Parts: C-alpha cells; sequence; structure tokens
C-alpha cells in the first residue's frame, strides 16, 4: 500500500544522503552502504508500520585521505525530522544543538516545506554550515544520470595551481551556481573550484574547470 | 606468480586498512545511537 | 553574440573581457579544415578477431609473426624481453578498447573525424618505398615498439613542463593516440603493411609533421566561424 | 521491464495523468428527502441491499468502458473521494455487475453549493498518475549492444514517450531506469541535474534540428555555441535579455541593441 | 615586468598565417619604401616576391611581439621561428 511506497522512497533517500556523505569525503562503512530495505523496515519501522525519522541519523567522520586533501572537513551530522513543516523553534533547536555538540557541519532533511524564518537564520549560524534538504529530490541520485559527469572538488593549492598556470583571475573562470544540484550535493561554498572530466567525441577525454558563486 | 604475491599483498593490507575503518567506525555507530536513545 | 571570441596564444578559447569559455579549442585544439574521417580498428569486431588482428605469440609457432617475412625469423622465439614488450603492446591496446567500448563510444561508432589520415600516409610509404615483392623486413620489433610510443608523446598540443599542461596535453590526444596505436601495431606493420626500417622513419616523421600542421592557428576568429 | 510489453504497460498505466472527469460520463442532481431510501426505480434494489445532512442528491454516472481500460476499481475513487472530502460527503457506489457504473453522494438554499461542489470534483479530483503527464505512448527503440564474443549486434527494447514534462517525480517511478531519463527542455535539466547536463541536453537539441534534414555541421562549432550559452552558470539566451546584461564594453553593446 | 625570458617562452615555434601575411606586407611596404634589402635578387622586382625570398632564406629582419590575455608578451624573431 501507500506505507510501503513511503518506506521505500524514505529507504532511497537515506541510501542517496548515504553516498552522498560518501562523496564529500566522510567514511560511511561498507555494511551500512549496502544495508537492504528489510533491513531498513526492521530498524525503524514500528510493529504498525510507521517510521521514526529520530532513529535515522548518524555521524560520520573524514577519511585520512579525505582529511589530508581537504583540511576544513569537520565532523558530521545527519538528522531527519518528524515534523512535517520546521518552524523557527525546530531551526534554532537544530542550531543551538549543533553549537552545543561541535560539528562543524551539520545536514536537515524535511519533508514537505521550510519556514522563510528558518531560512533567514540559516547564514546567521557560523562558524558551523547547516544545510537543508527536501525528501523529495534526494529520492534519486542525480549524480548516477548518465548526462552529469564527475565533479571533484579542488583544494586551495590545486586552485593556486589553475591560477596560476592560466594566468587568470578568479572572475575569469566558468562559473556553477550556489544553488545548482551537484553544487548543494557536494556542499560548494562560494569562492570553491571543481574539475569536471568528461567524455569528448574529438579527443577522448576533457577536463573542465568551474567555480562556485 | 611475483605478480601474484604482489596482488595478495596490496589486497591484505587494504583489507588491514578498512578492519581499522571499521573499527573506528563503530564507536560513531555507538555514539551516534546513545545520543538518538537520549533524543527520545 | 558569438563576434569577439578568439582563440589565444595559449590555447585557450576567450572573449573580449578574458573570460575562458574553452580550455582547449574543440577540445582538441585542432583546425577544422584539418580532419577527416577515419576508423579506429580497435573499436569494432570481436574478442576472437582483435586477438588473432593484435596478438603475437613468441612461444607457440603457429600463431607468431611468419617467417618469410622478417630476415631474423630464426633468433625470435624463446625471448622473454621481446615477449614482455609485446605483453605491453596487447595490454595498451586492450585498455584502449575498453575506454573506447565503455566511455567515450558506448553504441559501437567508429567512424570520426580525426587528423593525419594514416591510411593514406601508409600507401604513400608503400609507393615511394617499393614494399611490394616477398622479401623479408629488417625493422625489429622493439624499433617498432619504441617509435610507436615515442611518437605517442611528441605530439605536442601544448607546450610547457608544469604538470597540469601535462595532463592537459595527454588528454588532448587520446583518440588520435588510440587511432595510432590501432593502425601502427606490430603484427599489422609487419605482416599487413609490410614496412621497411626506412618506411617506418618516413611514417613516424610524417606523422608528426602533419600532426602540427593540424594545430589550429592563434589569433583565429572562431566565434564569428 | 523493457523486454517485456506487459509490465511495460503496467508502468506505463502507472505514469500516465488520470482523473475523474476522463472516465466520468454524465452528472446529476437529484431530489431525495429520504437518507435510507430513494425515489428512483433503477438504483433503487441497490441501495437498499447496500443498507441491508440534506435532501439533495449527487449521483454521476461513469463510462464503463474507459473506465475499465484505464484498468480502475470503483472502491479506488471512493477511497480517492473520503480522502480528499473527509466526512463532508456520504458516498456510496454501485458495485462492478451493474447494469450502468454509477457512484452517489449526499451531503452533510444549497443547490448552487451542490453545483460547485461538483464542478470542483470534476476538476480536480486525480485518481493516479504523475500530474502534468497529459498522455504517454509505447516507442521500441532499435540499439547496438556488444555480444558475448565482443560483436555488436542489434536489439529492441521497450521505452515510453509522454506529453508533459516533469522530470523529478518521472525519474522516481520504479521500474524507471532513472539514470538515463531525458527531457526535451532543457530549463528542467537545469532545474533537475545541473549545468553540465544543459550543456549536452543543448548540445544534443541543436544537433537533432540540424542534422533531421540531412545536413552535417562539424562539432566544434556546436560546442562553442553551447559553451557561450552555458558559460556563465545559468542558460544565456541569443537575444538582448542575454547579450546585452554582459559586463563587456558599452559601445560594443550599443551596436547590436 | 610584462617580458617574457627567452628560455620560458611556451608559445608555438611555428609562423602562424597571419603573422605570415602581417609580415610579408610590412616587409614589401618597407621594400617599396627603399629598405635596404638582404637577399641577392637575381631579376626579382616586385617587393612582394622579394619579401617571400628573405622569407624562405630567413633574412627578415623584424621580430613577432605575441601577447598573452593577461599583458605579458614573447619576443620572437622571424629567423628562429620555423616557417612552412
Amino acid at each position: 500500500e501507500d506505507n510501503n511506497r513511503i518506506i521505500s522512497r524514505l529507504w532511497r533517500s537515506f541510501r542517496t544522503v548515504k553516498e552522498m556523505a560518501a562523496d564529500r569525503g566522510y567514511f560511511i562503512s561498507q555494511e551500512e552502504m549496502d544495508q537492504s530495505l528489510e533491513e531498513f523496515r526492521s530498524k525503524i519501522c514500528d510493529s504498525m508500520g510507521n517510521p521514526q525519522r529520530k532513529l535515522m541519523s548518524f555521524l560520520a567522520n573524514p577519511t585520512p585521505e579525505a582529511l589530508e586533501k581537504y583540511s576544513d572537513l569537520g565532523t558530521l551530522w545527519v538528522e531527519f525530522c518528524d515534523e512535517p513543516s520546521v518552524g523557527i523553534k525546530t531551526m534554532r533547536n537544530f542550531c543551538l544543538r549543533i553549537q552545543e555538540k561541535n560539528f562543524s557541519t551539520g545536514i536537515f532533511i524535511y519533508q514537505n516545506n521550510i519556514t522563510p524564518s528558518a531560512n533567514k537564520m540559516i547564514p546567521t549560524v557560523s562558524p558551523a554550515i547547516i544545510e537543508t534538504f527536501q525528501e523529495s529530490d534526494l529520492v534519486v541520485n542525480i549524480t548516477h544520470h548518465e548526462l552529469v559527469p564527475k565533479h571533484i572538488r579542488l583544494s586551495d593549492g590545486e586552485k593556486s595551481q589553475l591560477l596560476q598556470r592560466y594566468k587568470l583571475k578568479e572572475s575569469q573562470l566558468p562559473r556553477i551556481q550556489r544553488e545548482d544540484p551537484v553544487a548543494r550535493y557536494l556542499g560548494l561554498k562560494r569562492g570553491q573550484v571543481v574539475k569536471i572530466i568528461r567524455r569528448s567525441e574529438t579527443s577522448g577525454r576533457y577536463a573542465s574547470y568551474r567555480i562556485c558563486l | 606468480e611475483k605478480r601474484l604475491e604482489q596482488e595478495q599483498r596490496r589486497l591484505e593490507e587494504a583489507r588491514k586498512r578498512q578492519e581499522a575503518e571499521l573499527i573506528k567506525r563503530q564507536e560513531l555507530i555507538k555514539q551516534a545511537e546513545e545520543w538518538n536513545k537520549m533524543d527520545i | 553574440a558569438l563576434e569577439d571570441i578568439m582563440v589565444h596564444y595559449d590555447g585557450t578559447t576567450r572573449n573580449s573581457l578574458g573570460d575562458i569559455i574553452q580550455f582547449l579549442y574543440g577540445e582538441d585544439g585542432l583546425d577544422g579544415t584539418q580532419v577527416e574521417r577515419q576508423t579506429i580498428d580497435t573499436i569494432p569486431g570481436s574478442d576472437k578477431a582483435f586477438h588473432k588482428r593484435y596478438y603475437v605469440d613468441l612461444m607457440d609457432e603457429k600463431n607468431s609473426i611468419k617467417p618469410d617475412v622478417i630476415e631474423y625469423a630464426a633468433d625470435i622465439l624463446g625471448d622473454v624481453e621481446l615477449q614482455k614488450e609485446l605483453n605491453s603492446e596487447y595490454e595498451q591496446l586492450v585498455s584502449d578498447r575498453k575506454f573506447l567500448r565503455e566511455i567515450v563510444f558506448v553504441n559501437g561508432d567508429h567512424n570520426w573525424p580525426l587528423p593525419v589520415n594514416l591510411r593514406r600516409i601508409i600507401q604513400n610509404a608503400q609507393q615511394i618505398f617499393h614494399l611490394d615483392r616477398a622479401k623479408a623486413s629488417d625493422l625489429t620489433i622493439p624499433e617498432i615498439i619504441h617509435g610507436v610510443r615515442d611518437l605517442c608523446k611528441k605530439l605536442f598540443v601544448l607546450r610547457g613542463e608544469n604538470e597540469l599542461i601535462k595532463e592537459a596535453q595527454q588528454n588532448a590526444t587520446s583518440l588520435f593516440q588510440c587511432l595510432v596505436r590501432a593502425r601502427l601495431a606490430t603484427r599489422r606493420i609487419l605482416e599487413e603493411f609490410r614496412l621497411n626500417r626506412d618506411a617506418f622513419e618516413w611514417v613516424l616523421g610524417t606523422i608528426e609533421a602533419q600532426f602540427q600542421r593540424s594545430l589550429v592557428h592563434p589569433g583565429e576568429m572562431v566565434g564569428v566561424i | 521491464i523493457a523486454l517485456d510489453i506487459e509490465k511495460a504497460k503496467v508502468i506505463q498505466s502507472s505514469i500516465e495523468y488520470t482523473t475523474l472527469k476522463n472516465v466520468t460520463s454524465a452528472t446529476e442532481i437529484y431530489y431525495d428527502p429520504d437518507p435510507t431510501s430513494t425515489v428512483i426505480e433503477e438504483d433503487f434494489d441497490t441501495v437498499e441491499a447496500y443498507f441491508s445532512q440534506s435532501p439533495w442528491l449527487l449521483r454521476l454516472e461513469l463510462d464503463r468502458a474507459r473506465m475499465l481500460d484505464k484498468q480502475l476499481t470503483m472502491n479506488q475513487v471512493a477511497d480517492k473521494i473520503s480522502e480528499v472530502f473527509s466526512d463532508d460527503l456520504f458516498v456510496m457506489w454501485s458495485e462492478d455487475n451493474a447494469d450502468k457504473l454509477i457512484i452517489r453522494c449526499r451531503v452533510i438554499e444549497e443547490d448552487q453549493m451542490l453545483k460547485r461542489i461538483e464542478a470542483h470534483m470534476l476538476d480536480l479530483i486525480a485518481l493516479r498518475g504523475i500530474p502534468g503527464i497529459s498522455k504517454v505512448y509505447m516507442v521500441k527503440h532499435k540499439v547496438s549492444v556488444p555480444d558475448e564474443s565482443g560483436e555488436y549486434k542489434n536489439e529492441e527494447l521497450w521505452a515510453l514517450e509522454t506529453d508533459g514534462i516533469n522530470l523529478a517525480e518521472v525519474m522516481a517511478v520504479p521500474g524507471v531506469d532513472s539514470s538515463r531519463t531525458y527531457s526535451n527542455s532543457f530549463v528542467e535539466i537545469l532545474s533537475v541535474l545541473g549545468i553540465e547536463a544543459t550543456r549536452s541536453s543543448l548540445y544534443k537539441e541543436i544537433l537533432n534540428v540540424i542534422a533531421f534534414d540531412g545536413s552535417y555541421v562539424n562539432y566544434r562549432h556546436m560546442a562553442l555555441l553551447v559553451d557561450v550559452m552555458t558559460s556563465r552558470g545559468y542558460l544565456m539566451a541569443i537575444t538582448r535579455h542575454g547579450i546585452n546584461r554582459a559586463d563587456t564594453g558599452a559601445l560594443m553593446r550599443c551596436s547590436f541593441e | 615586468e610584462l617580458a617574457i625570458l627567452k628560455e620560458e617562452r611556451t608559445t608555438t615555434p611555428y609562423l602562424t598565417k597571419y603573422e605570415r601575411a602581417r609580415i610579408l606586407g610590412t616587409r614589401a611596404l618597407q621594400i617599396s619604401m627603399n629598405a635596404p634589402v638582404l637577399v641577392d635578387i637575381e631579376g626579382e622586382t616586385d617587393p612582394l616576391q622579394i619579401a617571400m625570398k628573405e622569407l624562405s632564406q630567413r633574412k627578415i629582419p623584424l621580430v613577432i611581439r605575441r601577447y598573452l590575455p593577461d599583458g605579458s608578451y614573447e619576443d620572437w624573431g622571424c629567423d628562429e621561428l620555423i616557417v612552412d
């Protein structure tokens, strides 16, 4: 019934969130990655079948490779919201939780909608970063699409090397929007550069670069 | 046979790294579960 | 919209503000009048046909180079360093086949515009050096391997010693190097084309010169074109 | 699902949008002041079999043929009405075996109110399907795939082509290959997949338009065009609204428009 | 500052077609305005043909200054650029 498809969509969203966390540098165990649907229903759903979003929250730490490559990578806290509509109360509570439990970045997945007050409170949570995603747009992982090539964020040294090699200013590079779906998937901040290796029918392979806004 | 031996050595090293990372991950899993129990 | 776009002396395509539109013109840095449709010989066919065409085994006597095409046919069986060279060539060809079949062209299309017509160069060499008749060739296998390998690192699209420059240079010539390796294979050179030493050196020099002549010229107004 | 026709038809039925107005054939308003009985003689047997507020009655006759063609159940429509209307409307439905398929309703001066309720019901009751996808067709695609011997051999597979676009919802439907769904509108591609996919889709559309009549244009020209059209992070139209909103010189911009 | 040292010149070592056309035109104009010729002319009279003869023998006394997009430049002599 509709409960089964709700559970399936929630499981797909959870898998996409785990894949996103793994792609940004954090470590997620392979058993957790291939955690099947039946195990999800066993671990989350109760006797009547309703799911508890509060049981899906987890923590992550960067791999040594990612920590060496990116030095601004802290601890990640992902939390799903039971409340369909997220008010200023819930956003403030989440901000308080992040501030007290010293996390570098916190991802907050909501179900239906977020109030404008909460959005206006998002930028004032510095130095911690809060990012908001909707449940519906996380069902399918867009980075697995055939039309989406692989994006790789560059380190500060690599960005400096690129700018020196091409003798460019930052404003002279191709741009990518902050609200771009792939930019939001990678958690791009303003001033960061991604390397995009792409298929080419004239040379086989072609590496392009874009700078976030 | 030398190439096979080198491949086995690399697989064993990767397995050891994966085991260490799993050991590190289990502590985070336990802490997250405890904090979610506290939230309830 | 496209009037102020020009190729610059560093190879990039830029507008009047200096903003980069393309890091290399046409992703290959070539002129549009210098390419022709050519077939890449590693893409089509079956695995049996590919193995029969490209694999050279110096141990099994009925799957080796023919004895009437090479003057050194006697002291060739049993070598291990030469067999290692041939295995390295075959592994490179298999990597090229995997790359083209899985990433670049997934539907099997293999007739694409590329520079330096290799068939024309090969038949010109055959006509010039009179490569007819059953005469054995004096072109050793390591000479073939090292000549092709060195040729695949002198196709300069970008000049410089920076690591990013080398990565871009290797990226820009991937498809053309696949074409060259698919054509100038050891078994193919020894049996189908029957080149000798002078013909081989002439082919290598001609490929390098013609590739240098096929690059786009800085100052081109490619936007208006 | 791609090599089976029945599963493909199941997916097609689950994707296509179907409203109440599609299966409905006629709607009528009747006066009946008895909640437990009725005046109409044709339906009296069925309603008394069922039984064993306002006097205004609302019954609508639905076409049997198109209702069976869409593969829908009367109970499903009843649950949809019940969900959208809670307990504000009492609903009854004739069974499958009825000569004419009917479903009544009763409210719990209100003739105009019932008329507005009937119009609203006909307008926006969604039975199943993705909103925006007006029609769905089945198409066969000839695709060349390598064999187990390495040889390339043709093949035939089933695929759906729709009228109307909703990429995000259709991509999440089970049974759909979510990593290959394509739209001919690249604004939606930009909103869902990003700017690199937008570049690829823009090249694909331009190549289709150019190559339909048999013409051929070299790749680098269209590549340069779509790279200019996607270099700023968003879609830049070849118009005054796109070209003249740049940082170029005033003398260069004034000479266009 | 803007000049680039001769050892680290990264532009192409070949004479492009635009540079060839401009160099031939400038040299022909100079020859037609009574500039000394650096090659032995047998019976040639046309300034453009004399300029082409000078180019083929690498005797044109001109320097090409190639500009980079950032503002820097490289100086190349006509005698050290390969001409087809």
